Order: C-alpha cells, then structure tokens, then sequence
C-alpha cells in the first residue's frame, strides 16, 4: 500500500471552424466588391 | 462526526487551473482574426 493513481477539446474543434470561416468569407468579400461593380 | 458534514462544493475542487488560460487565449486569438478580418 505504497502508490496511488470540461476541456479544450470543446474549444479548438469550434475554433479552426471559425477561422475556416475567416478563410471563406473574404474571397466572397472580393466577389462582392465585384458583385457591386457588376450593377 | 455530526457538528458539521463540510460536503465538498465546486469552489471546492480547483478551479481555473489550466483550462481557462486555453480558453482566454483562444478567444483573444478570435478577437485578433474578428479584427483582422474587419480591418480589411
């Protein structure tokens, strides 16, 4: 008788979906500044 | 033993230990993208 024995996980995986996000919007950002400039 | 239980609460157990640095910093970098993002 000598030995003895909520997390980020939550976080991340939502985390790099918003920066996917930030990857997505910002090519369609450029496409409505043509979108504007097509009318 | 019956003066007082003393059950264990929340504020017991520790708290903030490590967790809440990784979730401080991980919104702070959103708020850095959220920024970037705006800026352009």
């Amino acid at each position: 008788r000598y030995q003895e024995c909520l997390t980020f996980e939550n976080m991340a995986g939502v985390f790099m979906l918003v920066a996917g996000g930030i990857v997505a919007g910002i090519f369609l950002i450029f496409i409505e500044i043509a979108y504007k400039r097509h009318k | 033993r019956s003066n007082g239980t003393v059950s264990p609460s929340a504020f017991l157990e520790p708290f903030s230990a490590s967790v809440w640095v990784m979730m401080f910093v991980m919104l702070l970098i959103v708020s850095a993208i959220a920024v970037f993002v705006f800026e352009y």
